[PDB]
């Protein structure tokens, strides 16, 4: 009821806001106006073609990385059971193998910027 | 398992969870815990085989349980005549079922 | 892949199919795959040449693909069940829904298709580990569902393996290739007599790992995988290339050798069940098998090949190399007929 | 001299003041004068209901106290 | 009307899971994955798994971010293709969303249906249990449980996850 | 020993981040066993009653269980109300 | 009545939204010897509707390359997050109460970064995907830690519901007891929002404007707001998570002037990290969080899992 | 596969208490002490038979002793009562804590009177 | 069984379709091998929910996490592709066929 009531009425209010933006100020389109900007001069002419980027390794590392975080997320939880030594040795390990797995990941180059 | 070592070492590492009529956090019942228990202490240790016929009329008031198949069968004849003399107009509902 | 690394690159697999075997929990026998398929990955990698990612990644999707479908003929399975265990499913398009899943973990039916193709690209040594470490978690699987598996549907399945293994055999030179194809007719072997009886799914599948593992181990000493580069090993090794075609009579099961007792067992218990033409297919299709088997023989020890002389150089120095073992799994897989009544040692 | 920066921030203390103000107050007038019950338990929702169900009016935010009971 | 408001959420799950299954340009069709995902996570959030929903909704958007930036790095064309430029994607568009069309009313009319299994449309609110939770939910403490009642699932996840930065480097070293 | 104490003072100069995320994040593993609480904060999670304490037929011989929740006999926690 | 909460919730807002522009400026200007807008009315508190006007009548700019159907849900993409993540603040009493407040904060803060996404894609021009694939860099290393010192935090708190934080910041300050986590907390919010030294994904100066190039007008107006909803709503999240005021139960006015002074105060420290600091390098940047960050995080995470147990300290669930 | 057992109307009659969450929650503590036996009892044996329709009359049971036990708090400490349970009402989770001071006077009124 | 369950389970099944009947982009296909994770997760969650199974209501995220390992793993399979390849469309790996 109220949720959806709330996300309905702010993509509401946000459509209005480009509908009177897009089509209230008496366009005037004429090509190059539209043309792509480049800084001034031309574009090369691409924009599409594969910007390879060099932080490739860092990046499949924070998919595993949210993979865990979302792992130790019940922890609030967790913190109110019976069994806290339990519950306190398998939290630590989470822990300690978040940072093994970076440490690796550290050691062995990983985090460094590919050139 | 194919080579038991839970049993054989003595440490479980997933039968805790293998059924949900097993001890749960805080003593949560699952939905068909009666139906669960029933059937867990009628086929045990009398043969896999030797289940699906004499521990049968128990089993499947436990999968009726879990899916209320037959059960939602019951409803939907229910509202489906409802429908079937609603517009034909011969009855209408009591004031327990408005307000 | 860094020797320190590798070995803990080796273990994972090793664990995580044996987390198959001793799991008796669905999630757990489906965790097992994954930590065995996302290891498996980079050893057949670790040469790391562009066919090698080629070799790799048809494994992916086809085992990845076919570890999605495991996971809903567990839900499915909970969902009209409500139990974990490993015991027969409970409804009838689950199962069929698993053994279709597991077949492609097995490269059974027209799955077959991605065994040989990834052994090309991936290394002789991956190939020792793919033909025979990665057949023993589907099959420990298939063991203890073999009580509710359709028996029309994993015999259908398994004639087929036999069909087009042996029969895609007869076009082969590269040797990894006709392995493949000699393994897939082998996977068909196994899963035929797997309803019936299981001990005897496990007596071939034994048979069929020391033999493969004998296999490549003379393999890699000859360090050849075309016909044409073993062909020359008679001059270097007349030794490696003499065993090879022992335990090339064994692959076609023909007496007194080892490879008849898998073949024979499974023959005799499948005509204990009444089944008695499928039995005699598979025995005139094994033929096929036995054919590429003698010609891969010809062209390596009855008849000498055209060698160079460069290969002189080679008499000075040997093998530095060992890897421990072949001696054992020779004798093994050849001379161990006399000793069918062990096989009551698995049961 | 700086005193000019108050007046853009004076109406913006009154502009983020007005929602704060707006829910403790409609909360207030639609909740019978109490403050809004929170839930965030079933034994809170259930406990709600009863509420409701001896309203007699169908509104949780309607408390009989002993004058109800005999 | 919001009485089969999950019938709803189900469907447009569903039309954002053929979208994108019909193999747009590779970031269209993760447009086309995460409002599946995001309408996903109504359903779930709905029969009351507010945790559950919520972390599939927080990482698969990290998912999908991810592979995004993959995408425009090495996985698109000079050429991007579009749900309705190709005639192939266009046919797979077409094909999926008469698909549901055709079924969803086959099982609305009938309500009984014979498909794979027996299903009773009548609706889903139907099978919600008389039950109450106390001082706690049961969606948030049995995950809770993780950490005192799975300690072998806990050992063999973490494992995993810490091979599963070992391959991500093993088969990136480029020799 | 001073080579050990020079490595540590390389790295407080080198990098005072890591040193101090080992240093704290060490003592997170080994006082939680020394701590003289931790008995105590199980006892606690203990206390907190989230389902009903349900009642058990007499059938004599069970003095340590009360017939009322206002007897003496029966578990007691006035360790946590001073605590 | 409910509705009325709603626009009670977002015109107020948009208002606030609209008044910290000329606010920066003035700030800016008077942390630079300038004196900021002081013509359009008095003291130049009618700038804000003067740029208002102006942008919603200019022209709205449609580049032919670019991707019509994207281009205009990322400008409805990035509004309409920023106002939703704020109903389950705890304004005195939160608008939308629910047992998982700050996941739900995260979730929609996840969801932000696909606005720059799919507009930087959107645009087809080499500075819209520079923007873009920085503007993943950026926020890549970002939401790793944003949800450990969240848990981290929260751990002691009791549980995710937003309400409750008040009542553990009863007696004192959150920073109190984490301020290496509230400085640590404080920097990421200061980099969720790509504001002051992490503003790489803009690049005035080096990326002319990154993904804002090729957007105009309304377009534009509408990003303008996105951003600086997120400060100020993000600046609110920090209010509360580390300096909870005090909350009297039949006054909700002394808390709601306490959280805005708290939120004024937080807010113009953002500008007054953006006069004074440089920019930062995207690289840098990231070898900053996962070099010196992410480590710091798992210590402090594991201090403050162990504190509560080891002291008998454990919250209360419920 | 057989019938279902039901106690007719007339069986599930009683009259409830009325009161509404609030007044409940503030007179749970000295309800609890006081009406004790008949909760005992009837959860006893809801546990046990684990059927409400074995278990309608002690449910009537405990309804009347939560009258009686109602009925003299209006009787005697009535004032006290009403400022503790409408002081609980006005906290959005029925809180205890802003309630020490009404509760002082509640409790020290039914130490004496009752 | 509810329409919920079946339209989840049909879900899952043109996931499927999408799967393995393949196209001129890897990507596009791996992006098909973690959707049809959401069907199982969404499918799992549902009953275990519904049947109050406490212990299992951690195995959709056991579940979620192992997800998208195989997408990790995939997407490294992809870059390598793109490295000796420079493209991503599946055909020019076909070194293989002999
Ligand atoms: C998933 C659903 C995808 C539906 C679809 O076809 O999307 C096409 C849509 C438009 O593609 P485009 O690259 O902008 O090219 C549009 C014109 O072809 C090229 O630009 P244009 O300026 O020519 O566009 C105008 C053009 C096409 O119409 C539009 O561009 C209007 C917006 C899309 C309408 C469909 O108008 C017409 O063809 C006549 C319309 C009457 O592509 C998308 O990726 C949008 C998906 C939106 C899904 C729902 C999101 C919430
Ligand atoms: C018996 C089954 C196979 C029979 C046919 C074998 C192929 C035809 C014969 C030629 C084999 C190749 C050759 O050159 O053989 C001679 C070679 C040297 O003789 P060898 O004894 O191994 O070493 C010298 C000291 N004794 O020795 C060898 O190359 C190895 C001969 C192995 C003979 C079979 C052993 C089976 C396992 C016991």
């Amino acid at each position: 009821m109220n949720i959806m009531l709330t996300l309905l009425t702010n993509v509401t209010l946000a459509s209005l806001l480009v509908l009177i933006a897009f089509w209230l100020p008496q366009l005037n389109a004429y090509s190059e106006k539209t043309s792509p900007y480049e800084c001034g001069f031309d574009p090369m002419g691409s924009a599409r073609l594969p910007f390879s980027m060099k932080f490739f390794l860092v990046a499949i590392t924070f998919l595993l990385f949210d993979l865990e975080i979302a792992l130790l997320l019940p922890l609030p939880w967790a913190s109110q059971t019976n069994n806290l030594k339990t519950m306190l040795t398998m939290a630590l390990f989470l822990l300690i193998l978040l940072a093994a797995s970076l440490a690796y990941e550290w050691t062995q180059k990983g985090l460094e910027w590919a050139e | 398992p194919f080579f038991d070592v839970q049993k054989r070492l003595g440490l479980d590492l997933d039968r805790w969870m293998t059924i949900q009529s097993a001890e749960q956090p805080h003593k949560i019942p699952g939905r068909c815990h009666a139906f669960e228990k029933e059937w867990i202490e009628c086929a045990h240790g009398i043969g896999g085989i030797r289940a699906e016929k004499e521990c049968k009329i128990e089993f499947d008031d436990f999968v009726e349980c879990l899916l209320r198949q037959k059960t939602m069968k019951r409803l939907s004849a229910i509202k489906r005549q409802r429908d079937k003399l609603i517009k034909e107009g011969k009855y209408t509902p009591p004031p327990h079922h408005l307000g | 892949m860094n020797p320190i690394i590798y070995t803990t690159l080796i273990m994972t697999v090793m664990s995580g199919t044996m987390l198959v075997m001793i799991s008796s929990h669905w999630l757990l026998i489906w965790i097992g795959f994954e930590m065995n398929l996302l290891a498996m990955i980079p050893v057949l990698m670790k040469n790391f040449n562009p066919r090698a990612t080629e070799a790799a990644t048809k494994y992916f999707l086809t085992q990845a693909t076919a570890s999605m479908m495991l996971m809903m003929a567990i839900i499915i399975n909970l969902l009209y069940s409500g139990q974990w265990t490993i015991t027969k499913m409970f409804n009838p398009v689950a199962m069929t829904m698993m053994t279709m899943a597991l077949a492609m973990k097995l490269g059974l039916s027209p799955f077959h298709f991605w065994v040989p193709e990834v052994t090309q690209g991936i290394s002789l040594q991956a190939g020792l580990l793919l033909l025979t470490w990665q057949k023993l978690a589907p099959l420990s699987v298939l063991c203890q569902i073999s009580q509710s598996i359709n028996p029309n549907l994993m015999l259908t399945m398994a004639m087929l393996s036999i069909l087009i293994g042996g029969w895609g055999g007869l076009n082969q030179t590269q040797l990894r290739k006709i392995m493949a194809y000699s393994s897939i007719a082998h996977m068909g072997w196994m899963t035929a007599v797997l309803p019936y009886n299981t001990t005897m799914t496990i007596l071939n599948l034994l048979i069929y790992i020391t033999m493969t593992l004998a296999m490549f181990m003379l393999l890699i000493h000859s360090s050849a995988t075309t016909t044409l580069s073993l062909s020359h090993t008679w001059n270097k090794m007349p030794v490696i290339t003499s065993l090879m075609m022992v335990t090339l009579l064994s692959m076609g099961g023909l007496p007194p050798l080892s490879g008849f007792m898998p073949k024979w067992m499974i023959i005799q218990e499948m005509t204990k069940n009444e089944s008695i033409i499928m039995p005699t297919l598979m025995a005139m299709t094994a033929l096929l098998n036995l054919y590429f088997y003698m010609r891969l023989a010809y062209s390596s020890s009855l008849t000498m090949f055209p060698s160079t002389n460069n290969m002189k150089m080679k008499w000075q120095f040997e093998h530095t190399k060992q890897m421990k073992l072949l001696p054992t799994m020779i004798v093994l897989s050849t001379l161990v007929l006399p000793m069918t009544p062990a096989l009551s040692s698995l049961n | 001299m700086w005193f000019e920066i108050l007046p853009g921030i004076a109406v913006m203390a009154a502009c983020l003041f007005i929602p704060g103000m707006a829910t403790a107050h409609i909360h207030k007038f639609t909740n019978g004068g109490k403050e809004k019950r929170v839930a965030h338990f079933s034994y809170q929702w259930n406990l709600m209901e009863r509420d409701r169900c001896i309203s007699g009016v169908n509104r949780y935010h309607v408390t009989k106290g002993l004058e109800n009971i005999d | 009307m919001t009485m089969y408001i999950a019938f709803i959420l189900s469907t447009i799950f569903v039309i954002g899971f053929v979208g994108f299954s019909s193999k747009p340009s590779p970031i269209y069709g993760g447009l086309g994955l995460i409002v599946s995902g995001g309408v996903g996570c109504g359903i779930v959030l709905n029969f009351g798994g507010s945790f559950l929903g919520l972390m599939v909704f927080l990482i698969y958007l990290g998912g999908m971010l991810v592979v995004f930036g993959y995408t425009t790095a090495m996985a698109t064309e000079m050429y991007p293709e579009v749900w309705v430029s190709n005639k192939t994607v266009f046919g797979a568009f077409v094909s999926g969303l008469m698909m549901e069309f055709c079924m969803v009313y086959y099982a609305l009319k009938e309500e009984e249906v014979e498909i794979i299994f027996k299903f009773n449309g009548l609706g889903d609110w139907v099978i919600y249990d008389t039950g109450d939770s106390g001082f706690f939910s049961e969606e948030a403490m049995g995950i809770a449980a993780l950490y005192s009642y799975g300690t072998w699932l806990v050992i063999v996840t973490g494992w995993s996850l810490l091979i599963g930065v070992v391959v991500i480097m093993e088969i990136t070293r480029g020799n | 020993a001073g080579r050990i104490a020079s490595f540590l003072k390389n790295a407080w100069a080198k990098e005072p981040v890591l040193v101090a995320s080992f240093a704290i994040g060490g003592l997170a593993i080994i006082l939680p066993s020394l701590s003289p609480y931790t008995n105590y904060a199980i006892r606690i999670n203990r206390a907190t009653p989230y389902n009903y304490p349900v009642p058990l037929r007499d059938d004599g011989n069970m003095p340590d269980v009360p017939s009322h929740p206002q007897d003496p006999q029966g578990p007691s926690l006035e360790w946590l109300k001073n605590l | 009545m409910f509705m009325i909460n709603i626009l009670s919730l977002i015109i107020p807002i948009l208002l606030a939204v609209a008044f910290l522009t000329l606010v920066e400026r003035k700030v800016l200007g008077y942390m630079q010897l300038r004196k900021g807008p002081n013509v359009v009315g008095p003291y130049g508190l009618l700038q804000p509707i003067a740029d208002a006007l102006k942008l919603v009548t200019k022209e709205p700019l449609r580049p032919g390359t670019s991707s019509i159907s994207m281009f205009i849900i990322a400008p409805i993409l990035g509004l309409s997050l920023a106002l939703t993540m704020w109903v389950p603040l705890p304004m005195p009493y939160p608008l939308i109460n629910m047992n998982l407040g700050v996941l739900f904060m995260l979730a929609m803060s996840s969801l932000a970064v696909y606005s720059i996404l799919w507009s930087g894609w959107a645009s087809n021009s080499k500075y819209a995907l520079i923007g873009a694939l920085r503007a993943v860099a950026q926020t890549i290393s970002y939401e790793v830690t944003l949800a450990i010192i969240l848990l981290s935090v929260l751990l002691m708190n009791g549980s995710y519901t937003l309400s409750t934080l008040i009542t553990t910041q009863e007696h004192i300050w959150m920073i109190f007891t984490s301020w290496p986590l509230a400085m640590m907390w404080f920097i990421s919010t200061l980099a969720e929002t790509n504001r002051a030294p992490f503003d790489l994904t803009e690049g005035e100066s080096e990326l002319v404007s990154g993904f804002n190039v090729e957007y105009a007008a309304g377009p534009f107006a509408m990003f303008f707001m996105a951003e600086y909803a997120n400060i100020i709503m993000m600046n609110a999240f920090t209010a509360i998570l580390f300096l909870g005021a005090s909350h009297d139960p039949h006054t909700p006015e002394l808390y709601t002037i306490n959280f805005v002074l708290k939120t004024l105060a937080l807010t113009i420290t953002f500008l007054w990290i953006r006069a004074s600091y440089p920019r930062f390098r995207y690289d840098q940047l990231m070898h900053l969080l996962w070099k010196s960050f992410l480590p710091l995080t798992l210590a402090l995470c594991m201090w403050h899992i162990s504190l509560p147990i080891m002291t008998a300290s454990i919250p209360p669930q419920s | 596969p057989g019938i279902v057992e039901l106690p007719t109307l007339e069986d599930l009659k009683v009259q409830e208490v009325k009161v509404s969450s609030s007044v409940l929650k503030a007179a749970a503590h000295h309800y609890g002490a006081q009406c004790d036996k008949p909760n005992k009892e009837f959860m006893l044996c809801r546990w046990e038979e684990k059927d409400p329709r074995r278990c309608l009359e002690e449910g009537k049971l405990v309804n009347q002793c939560a009258l009686d036990f109602f009925r003299q708090i209006k009787r005697h400490c009535a004032e006290p009562f009403t400022e503790y349970w409408t002081c609980i009402d006005y906290s959005g989770l029925q809180l205890f804590r802003h309630c020490r001071k009404q509760q002082a006077k509640f409790d020290e009124c039914v130490l004496d009177k009752l | 069984m509810p329409l919920v369950y079946m339209n989840i389970i049909m879900a899952f099944a043109i996931a499927l379709a999408g799967l393995l009947m393949y196209r001129s982009h890897l990507m596009s296909s791996l992006l098909c091998l973690e959707g049809m994770m959401l069907s199982l997760f969404i499918m799992s969650t549902l009953i275990i929910l519904n049947t109050h199974f406490t212990l299992a209501n951690m195995m959709p995220i056991i579940l979620l996490v192992f997800a998208a390992c195989e997408a990790a793993l995939g997407l490294s399979l992809l870059v390598m592709v793109s490295n000796t390849y420079g493209t991503d469309y599946v055909q020019n790996l076909n070194l293989l066929q002999c």
